[PDB]
């Protein structure tokens, strides 16, 4: 889970 | 009322695949966008949308395409799609080189410009984060800005989240909601199930406490002046 | 799928009516918005709201008032509906005597903050310019924002319009449409019908060169997740 | 016609  | 959906063609859908980052914008690699870039490509084929994708394009690139497209003869189209996956801000999202603001790519498709295109659907779909905000969860003439849709992937000012291996949150649910109801029900409907899709299935894992367990709502945003079927 | 709107009530819909501004400000009085105040009345008593009109109220008396509302026990009560009548710019609404952010007002309905409309339809409708653009027309846990509808009366950026007679263009549309529709279409798509309305039969009549022959289009804002039906 |  990472953010954009 | 609404769109007439029978022209000889659906219309071309644009993805703008932005993976790869400069050095010097310090923006990290977006991994899982793949799957979402062939996803959508096998969704909107089979809707029978003209697909073209595009990689790693820079700030410059972008403004270039969009241009380009928008003086294209759409007369036979019935209408006009473009994903934009990538890194953002508010009202922005990043080329490979840098940020380019969203106003600047969407006013080539305006009525008065592309004349083509007026009176036809102009569907934008983002994902790429607007803001910083986490949300913790709980419990004839017509106007030139007419016939625009924005479905983004997240709420104004939030974050937006992908996973490496299974593509974003909200495009896999985008084309899950797609497949299973662009035969029977109205676009806003099919937007309104991802929305309810993204907002209960989901939620963040992290060993970073200041990511973890975190959820998302993404925001239809719709100057659509007639209802938009897929199948008509 | 549908939201429950079942319950003993189907809500409040707080109406804040703003038609005269103090000197300090510049801002014109705003003639036609009682006719805007009235026929929303009526329109929502119809549907079974409990109505509640506010005149003229300070930037600070609406904060005040939407903080007691939101204070209010909502568990009986199937939805909220709240209209702002007045002047604007993008992301602000002015009280009496001066300018409120849009996001110090709604902040006190998420989904973390008024328990007892957590799941519930939350609807906020306004009628305010959003910038100075001229459109001169063509040819388990959730989301604590999530449930929220934005009916702004124009597109992000663009000016609103009201005939100092009959009304603001928005309000009167959005009313037809909800006494026409509202025991046949989900809201979405009564609200797709107002954005046609307003596009199509209404053009500004104005002898000053600058604001004669101007356009506009309404902006659905949709983090609902599920469809919203006002019969049963 | 007024603007708001």
């Amino acid at each position: 889970d990472v953010a954009d | 009322n609404s769109y007439k959906m029978d022209y000889p063609e659906m219309g071309l859908c644009i993805i703008i695949n932005n993976k790869n980052f400069h050095k010097s914008t310090g923006m990290t690699s977006r991994s899982g966008t793949d799957v979402d870039a062939a996803n959508l490509r096998e969704t909107f084929r089979n809707l029978k949308y003209e697909v073209r994708n595009k990689n790693d394009l820079t700030r410059e690139e972008i403004v270039e395409l969009m241009r380009d497209v928008s003086k294209e003869d759409h007369s036979k189209r019935s209408s006009f799609v473009c994903v934009l996956l990538s890194h953002g801000e508010e009202g922005i999202i990043f080329g490979t080189n840098g940020p380019v603001d969203l106003k600047k790519i969407t006013n080539f498709f305006r009525g008065d410009r592309c004349r083509s295109l007026t009176g036809k659907p102009k569907l934008f779909i983002i994902q790429a984060c607007r803001g910083t905000e986490l949300d913790c969860g709980i419990e004839h003439k017509i106007p030139v800005d007419a016939d625009f849709l924005y479905a983004y992937s997240t709420a104004p000012g939030y974050y937006s989240w992908r996973n490496s291996k299974d593509g974003s949150w909200f495009i896999q649910s985008l084309c899950a909601m797609l497949k299973q109801y662009a035969d029977k029900l109205e676009f806003m409907h099919i937007l309104t199930r991802v929305n309810r899709k993204v907002a209960t299935e989901f939620e963040s894992f992290s060993f970073d406490a200041t990511f973890h367990a975190k959820k998302q709502i993404p925001c239809i945003v719709s100057m659509l002046t007639k209802e938009l079927y897929f199948y008509h």
